[PDB]
RNA sequence: AAGUGAUUUUAAUAGCUUCUUAGGAUGA
RNA sequence: UUCUCCUAAGAAGCUAUUAAAAUCAC
């Protein structure tokens, strides 16, 4: 084809340029043009007064250069920051008087639900330097689009909705991770609207500090992390996955919509940039926990897993000991991992698929509450991180509660939220209808460890000889408030603990 | 609609260029990872007996010159970014520039990394006698 | 009066291969 | 009669260009 719909001029003037003031050589007008290079003739003089919008569409980032790090990248490394992802949608209309051919971004929407709707502006060519400047618009012509005609009206300027993004995106990934990866779906509208908010460069650091620099300023000329990005135009680096080239045929709405039901304006410009990563959510992390990609550490990732295996490795010794299951069976864990080992019980490994080992003779099942609600009846089953629709009668079930949303707990698919604490843990919704046949778990502490020789505690939960007595002992109030700390912490971190209708807390006192 | 005015072999440099902070410590470092420089550019068919200067209103060059389109070469307007300079014009687009045909395949690096001379009216450095 | 591309079908044209036909000339 | 080459014609293909027709994404 020989040319390229980028920089196309598109003006409505008929005649072309001078062979000065001339971009390049396609660009200067047949009156000019003989014999494969432009001459000069006296007989007409190049212009001073004139305007050509200029189209920034087809924008081709496939560069390499020995310092600058790309933007697109592939799935393996967009899969590990999982914690930097932001849908990115533009929604745009088109120009109409003395300028035609070319789109314009209209309204950006990031996965923040933040519709943000910036005037219809283009870089216009002066006949001294590509000026950036309004151009009139026209929405588009049609009606499933039909939202954008009363839109065209309240508008900002751009240089007051760049300044609205990095205080946005400096919001939510300030804390997550430290780059932004736009999980964008066409690839191609929404790369001639980041020309307006991104810069690239070579890899810097933030001023005033040492994480890596992901913000810009065109008063300061200084970059910053997102912490000390206030008052600051463009975005530094910020790579960019494309969804559509991961395979997927037809429009997002009948390509999301097969497996997610409540994500829904779809055509809006900020509901279709959370589609856009509800669906690269999904297929991405939906039916595996790797185990392999490992995670930093943000905050609390050591204190929350300590105070789960704790909790867990409570809990079910609890039940054990009391009820006198004569077998446990056991849901979910990957490898065989004992959570009690001093135990009676015959623990039978009903994992959901081998994982990286036969030593332990661990069995391959998955589990539906239609398919096995008479299999397993004796005992009790552990379903600790099961995803199963219903839990039977007998169990001790701990299921993250999706509704909570912390800086762990990011949102996902089909209601249910992308827990990524060390793995990245894919938990459905959490609806009520699962623990119909279960009941909440009352907060205890029961131990067999004996009693040893400051502030006196009187609490009926916790289960010991000594606070069953007259005075509390310093060999069992510590371990009741580090266990009431491991315990609320657990529950603020979102986990919710469930158990079997006839767990009884008085059948443990009678062991003593 | 519209008349397009680039060709694919620079639709790769253009877009990387037009992102960037600085485009021109941008652009020298990307003909040295191999790429290839600016191409397209406007070739104006003179006489080769002319006063050859830096820029001048008129193709005029020496017989080892080669007169080009001023803006062809400043790559800020090859790429449709702001000049650095003050007030934001360009010293190149409306004047024909005369490259050393030692360098004329790729002018829009020549006159990025090169000079003019004030008072010698020449590239400094390339016929810039001031002895 | 004319939104952006991507791949499709045919027609028009050029370049080249092979095959066939006819012509010319060389050599047995 | 055979060989080579050239000229032209007819065929099929390849790639290149031009036009319209349709589809998909946006
Ligand atoms: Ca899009
Ligand atoms: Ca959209
Ligand atoms: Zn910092
Ligand atoms: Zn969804
Ligand atoms: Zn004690
Ligand atoms: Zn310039
Ligand atoms: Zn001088």
């Amino acid at each position: 084809e020989n040319v390229t719909g980028l920089f196309k001029d598109c003006s409505k003037v008929i005649t072309g340029l001078h062979p000065t003031q001339a971009p390049t050589h396609l660009s200067v007008d047949t009156k000019f043009k003989t014999e494969g290079l432009c001459v000069d003739i006296p007989g007409i003089p190049k212009d001073m007064t004139y305007r050509r919008l200029i189209s920034m569409m087809g924008f081709k980032m496939n560069y390499q250069v020995n310092g600058y790090p790309n933007m697109f990248i592939t799935r393996e490394e967009a899969i590990r920051h999982v914690r930097a992802w932001i849908g990115f949608d533009v929604e745009g209309c088109h120009a109409t008087r003395e300028a035609v051919g070319t789109n314009l971004p209209l309204q950006l929407g990031f996965s923040t639900g933040v519709n943000l709707v910036a005037v219809p502006t283009g870089y216009v060519d002066t006949p001294n330097n590509t000026d950036f400047s309004r151009v009139s618009a026209k929405p588009p012509p049609g009606d499933q689009f039909k939202h954008l005609i009363p839109l065209m009206y309240k508008g900002l300027p751009w240089n007051v909705v760049r300044i609205k993004i990095v205080q946005m995106l400096s919001d939510t990934l300030k804390n997550l991770s430290d780059r932004v990866v736009f999980v964008l779906w066409a690839h191609g509208f929404e790369l001639t609207s980041m020309k307006y908010f991104v810069k690239i460069g070579p890899e810097r650091t933030c001023c005033l500090c040492d994480r890596r620099a992901t913000c810009f300023s065109t008063a300061s000329d200084t970059y910053a992390c997102w912490h000390h990005s206030i008052g600051f135009d463009y975005v530094y680096n910020p790579f960019m996955i494309d969804v559509q080239q991961w395979g997927f045929t037809g429009n997002l709405q009948s390509n999301h919509d097969l497996y997610c039901q409540v994500h829904g304006n779809a055509h809006v410009a900020s509901c279709d940039a959370i589609m856009t990563r509800c669906l690269a959510v999904h297929e991405c992390f939906v039916k595996r926990v790797d185990w392999t990609i490992e995670y930093p550490i943000i905050g609390d990732e050591l204190k929350i897993n300590a105070a789960c295996r704790k909790v867990q490795h409570m809990v079910v010794k609890a039940a054990l000991l009391a009820d006198k299951f004569p077998v446990l069976h056991d849901i979910g864990n990957p490898k065989a991992i004992k959570c009690v080992p001093q135990a009676d019980v015959e623990w039978k490994f009903y994992d959901a698929q081998p994982c990286s080992d036969k030593a332990y003779k661990i069995e391959e099942l998955f589990y539906s509450y239609a398919t096995h609600s008479d299999k397993f009846t004796d005992g009790v089953c552990l379903f600790w991180n099961c995803n199963v629709d219903r839990y039977p009668a007998n169990s001790i079930v701990c299921r993250f509660d999706t509704r909570v949303l912390s800086n762990l707990n990011l949102p996902g698919c089909d209601g249910g939220s992308l827990y990524v604490n060390k793995h990245a843990f894919h938990t459905p919704a959490f609806d009520k209808s699962a623990f119909v046949n279960l009941k909440q778990l009352p907060f205890f502490y029961y131990s067999d460890s004996p009693c040893e020789s400051y502030v006196p505690l009187k609490s009926a939960t916790c289960i010991t000889r000594c606070n069953l007595g007259g005075a509390v002992c310093r060999h069992h109030a510590n371990e009741y408030r580090l266990y009431l700390d491991a315990y609320n912490m657990m529950i603020s971190a979102g986990f919710s603990l469930w158990v079997y209708k006839q767990f009884d807390t008085y059948n443990l006192w009678n062991t003593f | 609609a519209g008349n397009a005015t680039e060709v694919p072999a620079n639709s790769t440099v253009l877009s990387f260029c037009a992102f960037a902070v600085d485009a021109a410590k941008a652009y020298k470092d990307y003909l040295a990872s191999g790429g290839q420089p600016i191409t397209n550019c406007v070739k104006m068919l003179c006489t080769h007996t002319g006063t050859g200067q830096a820029i001048t209103v008129t193709p005029e060059a020496n017989m080892d010159q080669e007169s080009f389109g001023g803006a062809s070469c400043c790559l800020y307007c090859r790429c449709h970014i702001d000049h650095p300079n003050p007030k934001g014009f360009c010293d190149l687009k409306g004047k024909y520039v005369q490259i050393p045909t030692t360098c004329a395949n790729d002018p829009v690096g020549f006159t990025l990394k090169n000079t003019v001379c004030t008072v010698c009216g020449m590239w400094k450095g390339y016929g810039c006698s001031c002895d």
